[PDB]
């Protein structure tokens, strides 16, 4: 399915290495490495207009590629530093006209102690709310985590929903002069005040963190912060 | 060598005929636009090296002898909110090359609004403060203290009621802590509901 890339997220500790995986499979000879940082624009790292041939972009310091085979464009972080925390996107073009992977989200930190799961609370419609719109909001709020790795849903009965929903779009920060200070994130799920106040409904939100692995070894007196679902939910309300 | 775009940002509603704009120098060709969405997506939206081109509501032209280009959206919708870049090859070399983006915001006509500030109790001491209804003209202060958080509003739609909605969340642990007193750190329009 088009341009695939691999791992969506991962967490290095400074000084180590890993390759971001690009494959794409439509026969495309050009393809290109991009590292984009919050709010910015796409930057070149690596370009290959053919299997064999690669040429540095804008960006290719502490970067390595190769380029083997025409599906395969591996870019390679050989000794990771704290600057290379980034999302990164592989893209291939043909004709002119481009196509993007989904992205590669990589945190570099200098102590995996800085790595916190998320803590997720789920809070109850207010009765005015259900008086006064014929509605009712439960808010979701995931608090205290670092790297933002995370993918937040809802569950209603057992199933994802989509509708009603909202996430923020950019998590905040905890303390806001820090480079790595932990991170809140809040979602809104919206129903009307008559699925709300049945106790035959069910309502989770879900916190997908993603975390250390087992090539990461851990000395503090806390749990590894490993990938994992930090869930809270509630129970629609007659009273 | 540059592609340059503008404007820095466009916020309209929903409706409205968008433009951005791309300047580019003549070292770059072979004109592109993309649409970022806000879960990082990039997709194609035109090759344009030169004349006009449509897909659907979205249009775009490039003058190439002016060295720039233009995306056009018709009647906005809130889906296409996201960051758009246009992006070129430098000349003889097959490098890609991109602006920094235009952040596009489509906000929803709000119909009916009701703005109110409501209390939430934690499912299992603990609440939060949801701010609601009000319309899209409304902003949403950053908290003005290093432990009240704020949230930016959010827009959530309820699909098979054709209902959309703006919300802000706030909350903290401090002991004084008053949902009256979360969202009139900042303002909120000439009416805003305060039950109890």
């Amino acid at each position: 399915a088009g341009v695939t890339q691999t791992p969506k997220f991962r967490i290095l500790k400074i000084g180590q290495s890993m390759t971001l995986q690009c494959t794409q499979d439509m026969n495309h000879n050009y393809m290109y490495w991009y590292r984009q940082d919050p709010g910015m624009g796409l930057k070149l790292i690596y370009y290959s207009v053919g299997a064999g041939i690669t040429d540095k972009g804008e960006v290719p310091n502490g970067y390595n590629v190769s380029r083997s085979t025409t599906e395969d464009f591996p870019l390679r972080l050989e000794l990771a530093a704290p600057s290379q925390t980034s999302v990164y996107f592989c893209a291939s073009t043909y004709h002119g006209t481009g196509y993007f992977g989904e992205g590669s989200w990589l945190t570099v930190v200098e102590d995996l102690n800085k790595v916190f799961p998320p803590e997720v609370a789920v809070f109850e419609p207010s009765e005015a709310e259900i008086s006064h719109t014929q509605k009712a909001t439960l808010v979701c709020l995931a608090t205290g985590f670092f790297p933002d790795h995370v993918e937040l849903s809802w569950w209603v009965n057992g199933k994802e929903v989509h509708s009603g929903v909202c996430t923020d779009p950019q998590p905040l920060k905890e303390q806001p002069a820090l480079n790595d200070s932990r991170y809140a994130l809040s979602s809104r799920l919206r129903v009307s005040a008559t699925f709300w106040q049945n106790p035959r409904n069910h309502f989770r939100c879900q916190v997908q963190f993603y975390g250390l692995s087992e090539n990461d070894e851990w000395t503090q007196d806390r749990a590894k912060p490993v990938t994992q679902i930090v869930s809270a939910e509630a129970w629609g309300r007659a009273d | 060598i540059q592609v340059e775009q503008s404007p820095p940002d466009l916020i309209l509603q929903e409706g409205a005929n968008s433009t951005l704009r791309c300047n580019f120098s003549d070292s770059v060709n072979n004109l592109q636009w993309f649409h970022q969405n806000p879960w990082g997506q990039l997709i194609n939206l035109f090759y344009i090296p030169s004349g006009t081109k449509q897909n659907g509501r979205l249009s775009a032209t490039t003058v190439a002898t002016e060295r720039y280009s233009l995306l056009y959206i018709s009647s906005s919708q809130t889906t296409d909110s996201g960051v758009y870049f246009c992006a070129a090859l430098i000349q003889g070399a097959q490098k890609l090359v991109f602006g920094q983006g235009t952040r596009l915001t489509i906000n929803p006509n709000i119909q009916n609004p009701d703005p109110a500030v409501y209390q939430l109790r934690d499912s299992k001491d603990k609440s939060v403060c949801l701010f609601t209804d009000f319309d899209s003209q409304t902003n949403v202060s950053q908290s003005k203290d290093s432990d009240v958080y704020i949230t930016d509003k959010c827009v959530l739609d309820m699909r098979s009621m054709d209902f959309k909605s703006n919300s802000a969340v706030a909350w903290s642990n401090k002991s004084d802590f008053a949902c009256a007193n979360a969202f009139n750190n900042s303002i909120i329009p000439e009416d805003t509901f305060f039950p109890s």
